[PDB]
RNA sequence: CGAUGUCGGCUCGUCGCAUCCUGGGGCUGAAGAAGGUCCCAAGGGUUGGGCUGUUCGCCCAUUAAAGCGGCACGCGAGCUG
RNA sequence: GAAUGCCGGCAUGAGUAACGAUAAAGAGGGUGAGAAUCCCUCUCGCCGUAAGCCCAAGGGUUCCUACGCAAUGGUCGUCAGCGUAGGGUUAGGCGGGACCUAAGGUGAAGCCGAAAGGCGUAGCCGAAGGGCAGCCGGUUAAUAUUCCGGCCCUUCCCGCAGGUGCGAUGGGGGGACGCUCUAGGCUAGGGGGACCGGAGCCAUGGACGAGCCCGGCCAGAAGCGCAGGGUGGGAGGUAGGCAAAUCCGCCUCCCAACAAGCUCUGCGUGGUGGGGAAGCCCGUACGGGUGACAACCCCCCGAAGCCAGGGAGCCAAGAAAAGCCUCUAAGCACAACCUGCGGGAACCCGUACCGCAAACCGACACAGGUGGGCGGGUGCAAGAGCACUCAGGCGCGCGGGAGAACCCUCGCCAAGGAACUCUGCAAGUUGGCCCCGUAACUUCGGGAGAAGGGGUGCUCCCUGGGGUGAUGAGCCCCGGGGAGCCGCAGUGAACAGGCUCUGGCGACUGUUUACCAAAAACACAGCUCUCUGCGAACUCGUAAGAGGAGGUAUAGGGAGCGACGCUUGCCCGGUGCCGGAAGGUCAAGGGGAGGGGUGCAAGCCCCGAACCGAAGCCCCGGUGAACGGCGGCCGUAACUAUAACGGUCCUAAGGUAGCGAAAUUCCUUGUCGGGUAAGUUCCGACCUGCACGAAAAGCGUAACGACCGGAGCGCUGUCUCGGCGAGGGACCCGGUGAAAUUGAACUGGCCGUGAAGAUGCGGCCUACCCGUGGCAGGACGAAAAGACCCCGUGGAGCUUUACUGCAGCC
RNA sequence: GAGCUAGCCCUGGCCAGGGUGAAGCUGGGGUGAGACCCAGUGGAGGCCCGAACCGGUGGGGGAUGCAAACCCCUCGGAUGA
RNA sequence: UGGUUCGUGGAGCCAUGGGGGAAUCUGGGCGGACCACCGCCUAAGGCUAAGUACUCCGGGUGACCGAUAGCGCACCAGUAC
RNA sequence: CCGAGGGUAGGGCCCGUGACUGGGGCGAAGUCGUAACAAGGUAGCUGUACCGGAAGGUGCGGCUGGA
RNA sequence: UGGGAGAGGGUGGUGGAAUUCCCGGAGUAGCGGUGAAAUGCGCAGAUACCGGGAGGAACGCCGAUGGCGAAGGCAGCCACCUGGUCCACCCGUGACGCUGAGGCGCGAAAGCGUGGGGAGCAAACCGGAUUAGAUACCCGGGUAGUCCACGCCCUAAACG
């Protein structure tokens, strides 16, 4: 059947990107938490040009 | 007149379509004056706030003239009468000698080629606009302003009118389509005649689809729902209500008057 | 009750006898034929349909007879539902 | 030592199930330490509106090459999408960006919110939509509309030369638009050819023939030709297009009304450029050479694609902005722009490979899911259907035997045909097209494919229409008539309704519980009630704001009923709602008669009765397509029987019409009638309606249904009642090799007993040790800390005239 | 968290081939003028048959599956809600 | 209404959203309703070290652990997945 | 070829019959009420509509076969 | 040819009286109603009176025992559009006539469909009296209908 993962680079970027997270206090805290944690990747790596 | 069909299909046996014979050879509209992009959307910034809206034909807005006092004294020739997707009535395309082209909402009896004009001057004829004062008591009228210089707001639906009843210092009394008795300021413009396309009420949609074409989504009964959804939801195999009939939001829907009492508008109203 | 799947049908049986038929027998209000009733006897047999989920029952057409009951109201790691 | 404990290790089931579509394999030769599995050749099979090509998304080195086989590959592996290394992705014209705007996002002005923040016309962002200039070939092991070859374009910048009042983010034009049906002419694509070009080939009885086989094209500036799209030309007047216009708009006269003329495309032709089979020969993992000075011509079919902004009809009435044209404003007119010609300038990112799939989403080389375009030929009425088959790509990464039970899928069957069963479930019968022929009923459309029939191949003869060609040959489409031939059978294979009669329910097409319910449930047109005069009612939001709606009573919200026909009775006592400037009750506040506390006192501080005080409630009315309700008991007619009639109690009033053993009837398989040999079902009646009834509508209704019930015809393996056969498994051999489960086990029957259902206890009976294929009675077998029941002063969702609050309204 | 699913908004695309034959046109008939009636033309419809596509009716299979919804046969819609 | 031990209590004091609304030393607040007396303070402007909290970081010590312990991580871990 | 007739399939007309049901006719002396004929004690009749155990009542317009 | 009477028909418009409801004034203790009453309305200010406003329907006097139309039927007034008909003159045609199966049109009231309207009246229906009982007569309310447009319906003591 159709499963739940339907990859889209634009969506992944607009949805979970560094700039989206930065836009709101909710998201800014996510970066803070991930930084303090020592996460190698703050936001998902969306590729291609 | 109303177009009628033979039952060559079920739902074609009741279906019924407007007569478009008053639609003069001018079916597609007029750029310049209108159209605008019209912005379909069944809801506010976010959430739906009027249920069951959506779908249905794309539209172009015809930006019509609801304040006729710009062109006081300037007459215009009625050039055409065309279909307007965004109202029950039809619209008149008129050419002002000025050059300017406006649409007026098209009254019953309006003929193409006719002369029409607005102002204190203005022969009392079908199509003309006047401040309510100079209009003879008892004449039927439409596109009436509520307060002066604020635009036509009463009687624009197909086949509607108001009748002038009497006067009272600065106000003339109106009898509105609903039957209400209203004091409306003398200085309010209103155009003589009834609205026309009066056979609009006689049309039978005929099937579900037609409803959808006009963007009317299926309306579901409270009875059909559940207690979470509606006061009428549940219980077992059908149910008669079990309380005084209500809206989904709990207010009673048979009888409960809802106009706020202390409206300052009150001292200008005399009926139902 | 940290689970013993619950009616009826189907398949497969097997057991009790307080025997439906078939074998033996006494009494009969047993002339004969046919019954009645009781004793002995389970070796084998105990049909096909209509209606109903039915068990059961009521009917149709037959039969030597169309027996009753137990086996977790036998049988769902055999089926049905 | 236990916690269905936690982590780790290792066992049991077990050499057991399985090895992922039943499209299929065989042999010869290589290579190699080692081949069913890798390379080659031959034969065989499968796909071919794909299982073949081309894009887009996603993926991200998987591409190509060399050397490798530990692991990954459900076996093997010399192979590989795997390991190591090296190479590979080339653009002014293709896509995206130094262009535009959509929803939406953002957001200076501004508005709002304890804070965080929420709104917000301008602007900006935002795209497979608008705009915009490259086609055909050739080369690489791997890139090419990118490189190279030919042919052809696009902007910019500077020059010259010639024109013109040039000139904006401002004005106007345009861009610019639906759905269905379509005409004319073309192209893509395809078929045929006695014609042109070709290596070859006469096999096995015949054929040296207008024989077989293969191929007879592509791109292309200017100019022409042929289609077709766009468009009127003047001159006055002018007060509108938010400054100004010569533009546009609106008047008024002239000449056009034609596409005549201007342009603009498409398609042919075009200087020139390029491609060019079979077969034969070669060494490939593949391409190369020859065929070749290849030929490159004529007919026919022909688009859903082009001309494109074509035409016609219809109602539901069908984006925006820029490029572009035009008009003028500041300014500037030694400027600038326009045309032609020269020279120069032309960036950023993507480009490999997979792409219906072993490279994407599904933990997997997963029988699932994935948007767009090309998708050949023949035949069957047509087609993207179906059978076979080009190009092309495959035989689905375990095989070899055997020929048991049983299972899956499939084929056939004597006689009987539903006796099967909850049910004709399943399976069969029927089946395409042409021609006759069709009932009740009906809303006059339907019901209709009703039902039921006949025809269907091939050969020869005659003959009627078109289409393309000229008014003809041919080539292609449709027809008619007459003789005749063959078989069991002519839509000879594949794709293709069983039918009727009668009820229930719902009018109908639709919708629904993704993953057990598709329905009589929802929706639905239509009916009615009610609210709402517009800063509307209502909805979201603390607000701002927003929807409603750029709507205005023929409109908008809420409720119920639910096409249509005929209709929808009585009760307003209670609840609700609506209406009542009287009265009772009623809070803060006003009011202070009167009383209290302290002071030597002026004073200060307390309570505090009249009386004045809203809404609400009380009270008075109204209102049922508002919540709802719509009786009991005795007696009476000249056979009995029954009760039109009467008496009486109670009610707010005592169910009308219509229907009724029902989707409603307990007693019930009520009782008659009908269908049957037999009928708890079905249909028709009766009415004693436990416990119908009129918009939670009542009674009907043609049509409609994967809805539910009853009946009959047809047909059958459903059955009597089985039998045979096929393939995929099961079985045996080689390879790889799980699982839940598991206190340990040396794990027999009977009759007892025991916590009441014993392999394990008693007595007796029986029984050598160990396997393999089978069957499922038991191990109260496995599986889920029962979901029923009860318990816990456990939890949630739901309701109300339970309590208490809050939003909200007054 | 709406990359699944539900709804709506903007912008595109897709629906082989066949049937049936509404209005309206045109001719004739009819009348005082009509209605209306015959053809012919026309090509309407939540119309019909049926692929793609969208479903999921009944049965079988599958049940440590190919699959945590699958497969085979059958069936519904297929110019529209 | 909040704060304080103070839950309307005899409820002051300290803050305050609403309404009314003064005075400048013989002016004003407080000492738990209120009043008298005796007293204590001087609101409606602001700044002010130290003594106190913490431990990302450096060091010292341990009747602290010793790779299932000790931080999740002694090991290229907030990694693989 | 045609063809008596047989068979299959579907219709048209007519007759008989059917639980139950509709009114009708007739049947010397049953019940209920009093509608009509006198001005019938509400003048009567009427087409239609609704309602009522029943005659009948009432709405609407009409008639003299009444005043 | 020339005249004349008429509620003959259709459309558009308009006038006053009266009834009801609303508003304001004034005004009180009863009004309505019948054979008699009661229901009902009224100190929440009825009835009666004055003023203003709204709305619908029907046209007093003229009016007749009258006129007109084929019948059904037609009545305030005005204008348009229009049918029939009688007189005079004897001017034209020249037998063109009468009747009429069918057909076709018209056709009171009630009724029906769609939409509008709704003052008064008023089936059904609710009450109050009467009665043995009243589903009637009489009284107080009252919905369809009565009105209009369009479409049906085709009945009558459609009677002279
Ligand atoms: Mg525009
Ligand atoms: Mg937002
Ligand atoms: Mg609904
Ligand atoms: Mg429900
Ligand atoms: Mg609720
Ligand atoms: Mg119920
Ligand atoms: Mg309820
Ligand atoms: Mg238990
Ligand atoms: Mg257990
Ligand atoms: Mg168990
Ligand atoms: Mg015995
Ligand atoms: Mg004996
Ligand atoms: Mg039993
Ligand atoms: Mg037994
Ligand atoms: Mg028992
Ligand atoms: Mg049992
Ligand atoms: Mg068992
Ligand atoms: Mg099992
Ligand atoms: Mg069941
Ligand atoms: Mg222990
Ligand atoms: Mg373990
Ligand atoms: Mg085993
Ligand atoms: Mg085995
Ligand atoms: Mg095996
Ligand atoms: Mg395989
Ligand atoms: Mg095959
Ligand atoms: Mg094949
Ligand atoms: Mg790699
Ligand atoms: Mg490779
Ligand atoms: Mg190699
Ligand atoms: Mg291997
Ligand atoms: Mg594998
Ligand atoms: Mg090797
Ligand atoms: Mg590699
Ligand atoms: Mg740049
Ligand atoms: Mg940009
Ligand atoms: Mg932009
Ligand atoms: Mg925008
Ligand atoms: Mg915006
Ligand atoms: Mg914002
Ligand atoms: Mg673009
Ligand atoms: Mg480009
Ligand atoms: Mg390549
Ligand atoms: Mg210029
Ligand atoms: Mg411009
Ligand atoms: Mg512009
Ligand atoms: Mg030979
Ligand atoms: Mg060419
Ligand atoms: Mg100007
Ligand atoms: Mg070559
Ligand atoms: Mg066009
Ligand atoms: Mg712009
Ligand atoms: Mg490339
Ligand atoms: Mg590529
Ligand atoms: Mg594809
Ligand atoms: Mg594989
Ligand atoms: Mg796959
Ligand atoms: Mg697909
Ligand atoms: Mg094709
Ligand atoms: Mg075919
Ligand atoms: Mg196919
Ligand atoms: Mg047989
Ligand atoms: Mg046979
Ligand atoms: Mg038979
Ligand atoms: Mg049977
Ligand atoms: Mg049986
Ligand atoms: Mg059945
Ligand atoms: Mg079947
Ligand atoms: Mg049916
Ligand atoms: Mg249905
Ligand atoms: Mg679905
Ligand atoms: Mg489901
Ligand atoms: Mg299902
Ligand atoms: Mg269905
Ligand atoms: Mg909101
Ligand atoms: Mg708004
Ligand atoms: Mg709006
Ligand atoms: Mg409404
Ligand atoms: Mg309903
Ligand atoms: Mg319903
Ligand atoms: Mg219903
Ligand atoms: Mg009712
Ligand atoms: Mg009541
Ligand atoms: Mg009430
Ligand atoms: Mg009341
Ligand atoms: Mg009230
Ligand atoms: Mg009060
Ligand atoms: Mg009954
Ligand atoms: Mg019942
Ligand atoms: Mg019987
Ligand atoms: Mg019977
Ligand atoms: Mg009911
Ligand atoms: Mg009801
Ligand atoms: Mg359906
Ligand atoms: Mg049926
Ligand atoms: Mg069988
Ligand atoms: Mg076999
Ligand atoms: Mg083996
Ligand atoms: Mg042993
Ligand atoms: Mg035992
Ligand atoms: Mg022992
Ligand atoms: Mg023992
Ligand atoms: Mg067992
Ligand atoms: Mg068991
Ligand atoms: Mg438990
Ligand atoms: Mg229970
Ligand atoms: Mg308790
Ligand atoms: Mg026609
Ligand atoms: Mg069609
Ligand atoms: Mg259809
Ligand atoms: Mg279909
Ligand atoms: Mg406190
Ligand atoms: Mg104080
Ligand atoms: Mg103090
Ligand atoms: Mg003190
Ligand atoms: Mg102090
Ligand atoms: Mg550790
Ligand atoms: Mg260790
Ligand atoms: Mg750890
Ligand atoms: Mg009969
Ligand atoms: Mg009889
Ligand atoms: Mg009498
Ligand atoms: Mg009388
Ligand atoms: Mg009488
Ligand atoms: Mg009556
Ligand atoms: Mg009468
Ligand atoms: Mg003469
Ligand atoms: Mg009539
Ligand atoms: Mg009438
Ligand atoms: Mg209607
Ligand atoms: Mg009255
Ligand atoms: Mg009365
Ligand atoms: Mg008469």
């Amino acid at each position: 059947m159709k499963r739940t993962w339907q990859p889209n680079r634009r969506k992944r970027a607009k949805t979970h990107g560094f700039r989206a997270r930065m836009r709101t206090p909710g998201g800014r805290k996510v970066l803070k938490r991930r930084r303090q944690k020592g996460r190698w990747r703050l936001t998902p790596a969306v590729r291609k040009r | 007149a109303v177009k009628k069909f033979k039952p060559y299909t079920p739902s074609r046996r009741f279906m019924t379509v407007a007569d478009f014979s008053e639609i003069t050879k001018t079916e597609p509209e007029k750029s310049l004056v209108k159209p605008l992009k019209k912005t379909g959307g069944r809801n506010n910034q976010g959430r739906i706030t009027v249920r069951f809206r959506g779908g249905g034909h794309k539209r172009l807005y015809r930006i019509i003239d609801f304040k006729r006092w710009d062109k006081v004294g300037i007459p215009a020739k009625v050039a055409a009468i065309e279909y307007d997707p965004n109202r029950s009535a039809r619209i008149a395309l008129l050419h002002y000698v000025d050059g300017e082209k406006r649409y007026i909402i098209a009254p019953d009896g309006l003929q193409v080629g006719q002369q029409v004009v607005a102002g204190p001057d203005a022969p009392i004829q079908v199509g003309n606009a006047l401040p309510l004062r100079f209009i003879p008591v008892g004449t039927v009228v439409h596109a009436v302003e509520l307060e002066p210089k604020k635009g036509a707001k009463l009687a624009r639906a197909a086949g509607t009118s108001a009748q002038i009843q009497g006067r009272e210092g600065d106000y003339v009394i109106l009898r509105l389509p609903s039957g209400e008795l209203r004091k409306v300021h003398g200085e309010c413009y209103a155009t003589v005649g009834a609205v026309g396309n009066a056979d609009h009420k006689n049309i039978v949609l005929g099937k579900a689809g037609r409803s959808r074409w006009l963007g009317r989504r299926p309306h579901v009964r409270g009875a059909a729902m559940n207690p979470v959804d509606h006061p009428h939801g549940g219980g077992e195999g059908r149910a008669p209500r079990g309380r005084p009939p209500a809206s989904p939001w709990g207010w009673q829907t048979k009888g409960l008057k809802t106009r706020k009492r202390r409206k300052p508008s009150s001292r200008f109203i005399i009926a139902r």
